[PDB]
């Protein structure tokens, strides 16, 4: 919850480290990907989507 | 355009196991019962 | 107004801030110069905001085509952030730097502001 | 209160305007709902 | 002389030292209008070392995904 | 204390012959921190200090002579001193228990 | 080995460390002279040493085994009486002199890191050091 | 100590180590000063 | 009025959260493109940041009371000297 | 930690050659994709967020109505 | 060691 400039080289530092080891495909993250885009939370915001859209199409 | 160490003096110290080899001028002169 | 001769030198230190500031869509600032040249250029641009906070300074500075021009520069570079034109994109890895500087333009402005 | 009560976690967020306009295509969607949402909030506090 | 015995306490060096790379420079401030005031200034960034969006990915990552 | 360090002291004098053990007595001897000083960081009350209790020990003289007594001193008088406190302790410590 | 060596997930505590920056996000570093066992400890060998240097005797001289070349007639004084004596006195003093030196430590190293971000330079020119420095200064 | 004697003394080490201190400690006589003390 | 307040609060928190994470991959997507368009410089980019970083990143590490109160970092045979050097400056201020 | 090291040696040497730039260019691109991709989704789920909140204060509106003629 | 052989391997099947 504090930011001193330790912590903001390393944070800095990690996000550069990251993007490029991901360039050279050195890593994998299925989970993190998947746990942001989470297919199953997507399949419920869609069936809500069509639930909403119905229920303002009925109203009429 | 290493590591120096504190010296070890080793000829002051005494005995720890057996404390009747060190050097006469160390030894106390009391095991032997001659203080007085 | 006692030291004259000294917006001068800000100015050397200044306009290539407008170069660079200009060249920031981009990763520019590669190099340990660069990155000097830039800090000069938020030093100066700070010590003169600090010093316009006075009368005799900000009437010294109004009288100044180049600084009016720079400081319109900034601010046009500003709204091309703000409206989200295709034509100048931040890159966000230099966002702080501008964040600062846009910060110390409207300082400036506000001064001026009362002499225009 | 006179004053905003400074917080300690994030209260709002700017939506990035860098992205290509072709490939998203659901930002105007959501820029037209943040619209709505705050003709909402001004008619009510009003 | 007044020095003291090597034996007394305290006997650390460090026990109160605060190096400056870590001194929590300044950030943004996050202001809070109301709960249904949505057209008003969110951040107060003056004297700031990073921008807002970043303080706010720093956030997410060390504290938004604490659980 | 201990039968050694009781035949060490009656040999130490030479009264060793006028002592006679019994039973009983050869059985019998078979067998927070707070911060003083403040020269490393903020000096708590000097009333705490007092409360709680020093003990040197390892030096001789204590922990702090002041120059000119220590410059003013007699040294006949605390090798002799030294000699009673430091050897002859156990000799006397005997001549205290046995030997009347 | 043979696939993706990082396997980065959403911990960012094993994501950091995967990465090596692992201590980078704590304040100071784990020692083990901040407990006040090894304190107690330490101070009990300091204490016994010290009490050994004492029970020493003044008249302490040292035969050198080199006094065969000065040729000394019982009336002479060896040039090497004093070596042991001396290292003996040396050394008790030093052990009597650690808060002394501990005190003039520690203000030595308070007053060179108070002073990082003005005398060090790749700390002094990181944006982050210079981004504060003008915003303490801001009229 | 008594491996260390055993092994040295039967010769059954190629060199010895020889590293000494050249001297060693002794007592020294301890007279006292002969000018009298005024004692103010 | 209270139940309320928090609701709206706790949906308040999600959708700036939800916004911080659309900022985030926005951010990464913006990195990645801007290397496909000039390799060279990005590249040189990181590896002068790299290394400046991991620099910064070392300049704290014999201040923990291990290098203070042994004698390591104050004997001279260290190459870099950036701080017995300091004596003289520090004894002429008088401070020490 | 070591890893990085070997890392920037390669990019390092990625840098000494001349035709080299170009695959990255292109793995660079396609890596831009999948976060296009990834922000496409989060941008459909904030929208079903901000749909919610129009919800609840639509009701707030109905609230107000009566209020009013009343 | 291993680390070399997988950042060349890396380096390589970006290369190629």
């Amino acid at each position: 919850n504090n930011v001193t400039l330790k912590n903001l080289t390393a944070f800095q530092l990690l996000s550069q480290r990251e993007n490029i080891c991901e360039l050279l495909n050195l890593v994998e993250s299925t989970e993190r990907h998947n746990s942001i885009i989470n297919p199953e939370r997507q399949r419920m915001s869609l069936e809500e989507m069509k639930k909403m859209l119905d229920a303002l199409k009925n109203e009429r | 355009n290493v590591k120096k160490e504190f010296p070890v003096n080793l000829t002051i110290k005494k005995n720890v196991y057996d404390s009747a080899q060190d050097f006469n001028a160390l030894q106390d002169e009391s095991r032997n019962s001659r203080q007085i | 107004r006692t030291l004259p001769d000294l917006l001068p030198l800000f100015k050397t230190f200044i306009l290539p801030l407008e170069r660079i500031v200009e060249g920031l869509n981009k990763s520019s600032i590669c190099d340990s110069k660069a990155m000097d040249s830039l800090q000069m250029g938020l030093n100066a641009l700070l010590i003169l905001r600090n010093l316009a906070q006075d009368t005799d300074s900000v009437q010294i500075l109004v009288k100044d085509r180049e600084i009016k021009s720079f400081i319109l520069f900034i601010l046009k570079k500003f709204q091309c952030v703000a409206t989200g034109d295709n034509k100048w994109q931040l890159y966000e890895g230099n966002a702080t730097f501008f964040n600062e500087l846009t910060h110390y333009t409207l300082d400036l402005m506000e001064a001026i502001s009362s002499y225009i | 209160q006179t004053n905003p009560v400074p917080v300690t976690y994030p209260t709002d967020a700017y939506i990035p305007t860098y992205l290509p306009d072709d490939k998203v295509s659901n930002l105007a969607d959501l820029k037209k709902l943040i619209e709505m949402d705050s003709r909402l909030d001004l008619y009510l506090t009003r | 002389s007044n020095i003291p015995d090597p034996t007394l306490p305290p006997t650390e060096m460090m026990t109160r030292f605060l190096h400056p790379n870590w001194y929590a420079l300044p950030t943004t401030v996050w202001l809070k209008y109301g709960n249904y005031n949505s057209w008003a200034p969110s951040f107060n960034e003056n004297g700031t070392v990073v921008d807002s969006t970043t303080r706010g990915l720093i956030w997410l990552e060390r504290i938004g995904y604490m659980d | 204390m201990g039968y050694y360090d009781v035949l060490a002291g009656l040999s130490a004098l030479e009264k060793s012959s006028q002592v006679v053990f019994s039973a009983t007595e050869l059985q019998q001897l078979t067998q927070k921190r707070v911060a003083v000083h403040g020269y490393l960081g903020g000096k708590v009350s000097l009333a705490d200090a007092a409360q709680v209790e020093y003990e040197v020990g390892h030096s001789l003289l204590g922990s702090y002579v002041p120059r000119q007594q220590l410059e003013a001193l007699s040294s006949v008088d605390f090798s002799h001193h030294f000699h009673r406190t430091l050897e002859c302790k156990a000799a006397l410590e005997t001549h205290d228990v046995f030997l009347a | 080995s043979e696939k993706k060596p990082i396997k980065i997930s959403a911990d960012f505590n094993a994501k950091a460390k995967s990465l090596g920056l692992e201590s980078k996000f704590s304040n100071a570093t784990k020692t083990a002279l901040g407990d006040p066992d090894t304190e107690i400890r330490i101070s009990a060998r300091i204490s016994n040493r010290i009490n050994e240097l004492e029970r020493l005797p003044a008249n302490l001289g040292t035969y050198s085994l080199d006094d065969c070349l000065e040729f000394i007639t019982k009336d002479d004084l060896s040039s090497r009486m004093d070596t042991f004596k001396i290292k003996a006195l040396v050394e008790l003093k030093s052990l009597k002199l650690l808060t002394k030196q501990k005190s003039i430590r520690q203000k030595l190293i308070n007053n060179v890191a108070s002073q990082a971000h003005h005398n060090i330079p790749y700390l002094r020119d990181s944006p982050f050091t210079a981004a504060a420095q003008r915003s303490v200064q801001i009229r | 100590k008594r491996i260390l004697k055993e092994v040295i003394l039967a010769k059954k080490v190629s060199k010895v180590p020889i590293n000494n201190v050249r001297a060693f400690p002794v007592l020294q006589t301890n007279y006292n000063g002969s000018i009298p003390v005024v004692r103010a | 009025e209270e139940e309320t307040d928090a609701e709206d609060t706790a949906k308040l928190r999600e959708i700036t959260k939800l916004a911080l994470q659309l900022n985030s991959s926005a951010q990464k997507y913006q990195f990645f493109h801007e290397l496909s368009l000039h390799p060279r410089e990005t590249l040189t980019h990181y590896l002068w940041s790299s290394k400046q970083n991991e620099l910064v990143l070392q300049g704290d590490q014999y201040f923990n009371e291990d290098a203070a109160r042994t004698s390591d970092i104050y004997s001279n045979n260290n190459n870099d000297r950036s701080l017995m050097g300091n004596i003289s400056l520090l004894y002429s201020q008088g401070r020490l | 930690s070591k890893l990085m090291e070997c890392v920037n040696d390669a990019v390092q040497t990625l840098l000494q050659g001349d035709d080299k730039l170009g695959k990255v260019s292109d793995k660079s691109r396609e890596i831009s994709e999948k976060y296009i991709e990834e922000s496409q989704a989060i941008i459909q789920e904030l929208v079903k967020l901000t749909m919610e909140k129009l919800e609840s204060k639509f009701t707030k509106l109905c609230d107000l109505e009566t209020q009013l003629e009343m």
